[PDB]
Order: structure tokens, then sequence, then C-alpha cells
């Protein structure tokens, strides 16, 4: 197999920037192909035979390289180019893809606004309690959430996910859910999520007491 | 310089002869010929004198030529070769995916002369480079 | 050129799935057809190829004992069957026309994709719970299978400041998703989340307070 390793894996830039993404093959290959991919859509061919533009692709995109080193260059990024880019070779079985390069928009730091939500009474009726913590509109993307129940760190009972970068303000948002059984929930008083992020001089805690 | 050119040129001509062979066999049986996915695969060691599994195959100039064509994807149709680059004889463009037998002005026959006309200069060079070493 | 794939499927582990890809707009038997898949949050993987003129195939060694590609030339359709399914086979599957075709025509073509979900879970509609305390509010769309679920707010009229998060897969085998909206506190006006989980015919409107 020919492994394709892209660098960087993640890249931030601004509209108007010129960017270059590199694809390095573990052995020489005759040509490279390049795809763009947006959420919930099939990959879109941009460049084929190393340097040719696919029908209708803007002249902003170009490709080059040879041997083990191939490049995709976008000169003057437009808002629509922020996406994931993959290199791909169809010359050697099995055909292989790069791991992908995700391109995000640069932005000023923004601290998350944090909210906590107690389980609804309707859910408690069912034998399970979910406590939710929302980290809203932050930048950059990296953020840490810790759940504390009566000031004890929780393990193995929470899951989180993060939104795609917002189309208008370029921020991210995160939602974390703590799930306990009802009986377990009713054995503790203080429910808290503790947030750490670059935009915050110190961690923010949002909490509530089950009785109130 | 000269000696290496003769090797690559001769390998390219060999692929042309394999193609001519297929066409001739079609003309002999009064059959059309497919040069797309339904025709032969030119990436086949046995077409060039190699046993299947012979590791020498991947080091051959035949393989070097075929495997570096823009139209190569682990496999190569006759059309992929004729229209592919890079090769010394350039690219034949606008070919049909198949050529049917007809009694009048046979397409297979016209295809045959199209291919032989394209390989003729290549053959001349090979003869002439061979001719200045004996 | 169009490549039209069959609709989303759900399968238990050990079972098999058969996805179809109906081709038009080009000489069907003249080019190899490929299959490529993509698991959630992951990259792309080539599965194998089939020559529609003769039924010949070449598979990625990773799938070689589990995958079967066939075609019907009369209907210009290719099938991909994947057997002994495991949860790692949960992915979007694409039929693709590329390779040498792109040299000739300067573009490739992909089908719209088919989502296949493999799980010991069974189809189930979510419970929709309110998320209640600039303020934030939302809906917890919990314990459904399979994906997807759609959430709107106020029948689609409220889009600004809405965030609908990617679902997470719980240890139960069921998915859970939150959708929130932030508003000025003084608004606390009417807020309703509309949830639709097509696979289970669960369509729900939850007023959040």
């Amino acid at each position: 197999d020919i492994q394709l390793t892209q660098s960087p894996s993640f890249l931030s830039a601004s509209v108007g920037d010129r960017v270059t993404i590199t694809c390095s093959a573990s052995t020489s290959v005759s040509y490279m192909e390049w795809y763009q991919q947006k959420p919930g859509k099939a990959p879109k061919l941009l460049i084929y035979t190393t340097s040719k533009l696919a029908s209708g692709v803007p002249s902003r995109f170009s490709g080059s390289g040879s041997g083990t080193e191939f490049t995709l260059t976008i000169s003057s990024l437009q808002p629509e180019d922020f996406a994931t880019y993959y290199c791909h070779q169809w010359r050697n079985y099995p055909f292989t893809f790069g791991q992908g390069t995700k391109l995000e928009i640069k932005r000023a730091v923004a601290a998350p606004s944090v909210f906590i939500f107690p389980p609804s009474d309707e859910q408690l009726k069912s034998g399970t309690a979910s406590v939710v913590c929302l980290l809203n509109n932050f930048y950059p993307r990296e953020a840490k959430v810790q759940w504390k129940v009566d000031n004890a760190l929780q393990s193995g009972n929470s899951q989180e996910s993060v939104t795609e970068q917002d189309s208008k303000d370029s921020t991210y948002s995160l939602s974390s859910t703590l799930t306990l059984s009802k009986a377990d929930y009713e054995k503790h008083k203080v429910y808290a999520c503790e947030v750490t992020h670059q935009g915050l001089s110190s961690p923010v805690t949002k909490s509530f007491n089950r009785g109130e | 310089a000269l000696l290496d050119e003769l090797k690559a040129l001769t390998a390219e001509l060999k692929v042309y002869s394999v193609i001519q062979s297929q066409i001739n066999a079609a003309l002999s049986a009064k059959q059309g010929i497919r040069i797309d996915a339904g025709g032969i695969d030119l990436v086949d060691p046995t077409l060039y004198g190699y046993a299947v599994g012979d590791p020498r195959w991947k080091d051959s100039p035949e393989y070097a030529l075929l495997s570096n064509l823009d139209t190569f994807s682990g496999k190569l149709s006759i059309k992929d070769f004729l229209s592919g680059s890079p090769k010394q004889s350039g690219e034949l463009k606008g070919l049909s995916d198949e050529y049917p037998f007809e009694k009048d002005n046979n397409p297979v026959g016209n295809f045959a002369t199209t291919v032989s006309d394209r390989s003729r200069p290549l053959n001349d060079k090979v003869n002439e480079k061979t001719t200045l070493l004996n | 050129v169009q490549l039209v794939q069959s609709g989303a499927e759900v399968k238990k582990p050990g079972a098999s799935v058969k996805v179809s890809c109906k081709a038009s707009g080009y000489s069907f038997t003249s080019y190899w057809m490929h299959w490529v898949r993509q698991a959630p949050g992951q990259g792309l993987e080539w599965m194998g190829e089939i020559n529609p003129s003769n039924g010949r195939t070449n598979y990625n060694e990773k799938f070689n004992t589990r995958v079967t590609m066939t075609r019907d030339t009369s209907t210009s359709t290719v099938y991909m069957e994947l057997s002994s399914l495991r949860s790692e086979d949960t992915a979007v599957y694409y039929c693709v026309l590329y390779g040498n075709y792109v040299v000739y025509y300067t573009m490739d073509y992909w089908g719209q994709g088919t989502t296949v979900t493999v799980s010991s879970a069974s189809t189930k509609g979510p419970s929709v719970f309110p998320l209640a305390p600039t303020a934030a509010l939302g809906c917890l769309v919990k314990d459904y299978f399979p994906e997807p679920v759609t959430v709107s707010w106020n029948s689609g009229a409220l889009t600004s400041g809405v965030h609908t998060f990617p679902a997470v897969l719980q240890s139960s085998g069921l998915y859970s998703l939150s959708s929130v909206v932030t508003v000025p506190s003084s608004s606390l006006k009417t807020y309703t989340c509309n949830v639709d989980h097509k696979p289970s015919n669960t369509k729900v409107d939850k007023r959040v307070e």
C-alpha cells in the first residue's frame, strides 16, 4: 500500500490568504488527485493528473509536485474554500487517500458563554437523568469541560460534541451531556460543569443544586 | 544516451505491435474490436514475454511506460495507451471505444491504418538508431 | 452523467447489505466502477472496482472476503454487497466513476451515497426533553436509532443563534443529540423545537419553557 500523509492536518487562514497543502506518499507515484469535501456532501474533484483543473473549478486552485511530494495551492481563499481537502492516488492497488486537511477561518479569541441545564421532570420519570453543559460561540476550537458532582470529578458517564465553525462569526460551540440513573442523580446535591479555554483568565463554573 | 533511447523506443513499439496483433486477429475473424474496458488489458506481463509472477516484469521498460501514463489506473485499455501520455509517439485523440466490422470501408481497417500510421515514425527511429550500431 | 444509489439501510451484526448504483449518461460498459466508503468523522477508503463489460473485479484486500460486486448491463446498474457486517462497517458508501474517465472528460462522478448503519440496536424514536435554565434554551433529543434526526425551531422561522449538535452514540447503542438557541433574556416570547426522526415516524413538537 502507498500511504498518503497530508500536512498540515489542520490549517487556519483568512479570506484572501494564499495557502499550500502538502501530500507526501510513502513511495513514488506517477500522479496525484485532489478532492474537496464539505459536511454531508460527496467529495468534489478539484485537480487531476497532478496539475489539471476539473471542469468548472476556479483557477484559484492549482496542483503541482512529483515523486513523493505533491501540493495543492489556493491563491486568495474565498469563504467557500474552507473545507476538508484530500489527496488520492488511483495508480497502485489498493487506491489510497490522505487522512485529510481541514481548513478553518482565523478569528479573534472568544471566550465561551457557558450554560448548564438540569434534567427535565419528564426525563426523571423514566429512570435516567441527563445534565447538559453548553459552551457557546468560542474560539479557538480547543476547550475542556469537566463535570463535578458534589465536587467530585466524573469519569465514563459523559459525552460531548462540537459544531462546525459558524458561517457568520467563525466560532465553535460545544455540548456535553452527563448521564446518571435517576436514583444516582437523587443521591447528590451539587451539579457543576467546569470550563477551561484560552479566552478565560480562569476556569468558569456553572452549577445548580438539585433541590433548587 | 543513444542506447537508453533505443530501449524505451523499442518497448513503446512493442506495445504498438501487441495492439496491431489484436486488430489483425479481429480483421481475420471479421469481428469488431473494443479498445475500452471490454477490450484487452495491456498491463499483462504475458503480452511482453514475461511469466505471471516474474519480478522482472515490474522492472521492464514496458511496465515503466504503461504504468506512468496519465490514463493508467492499475490497468490500461488499448484506448488508454493510444490516448495516454507521456510517450514518444504523442497521443491519439478522439478515438471510439470500439470499432465494428463492416463490409464497406471497414472501421477496423481504418483503425488499423490509424494505429500503424502513428507507430511508423517510431519504427523508423528504432531502425535508424539500431542502424548506427552493429 | 448520473449515478443513483439506493436508500439508507440498517443491519444487525453478521448480516449483509446490498446497495445498488444506477448509472446513466456515459457508456456503462466502457469504464470501471468503484466503491469508496467513509465512516462517521473519518476519511475515505477505496473498497474495490468492477468492470461492467465482463464482471471482473478487484477488491481492497481489507474487504476481499466480505465484498461482492456485480452488475447488470441491461439496466446499467452495479451492486455492492458487503457480508458479515460489523459496527465498524457503519459508513456512507459511494459508487464512483473516475480514473481514466477523468482524463477523457475532465471530471469524475460520484453517487449521492448510501448510509449503512450496523448495530445490534433496533429502530426507535427519540424522547424529546426541554433544556431550560442572554439566555440559552434547547431540546434534548435522546435515545433514537438510527441517524438522522432533523431539528428546527419555531417551524423553521428561528435560525439565528441556533446550534444543533452532532449526535453522540451512547453505550446503549442509541444516539442522543441536543439543539439549542440563545436569545436575549428579556425574550423569555414562545420557543418550540420541531423534531423529525423519519426512520421511526416520530415527528414531535416540543414547547420549551
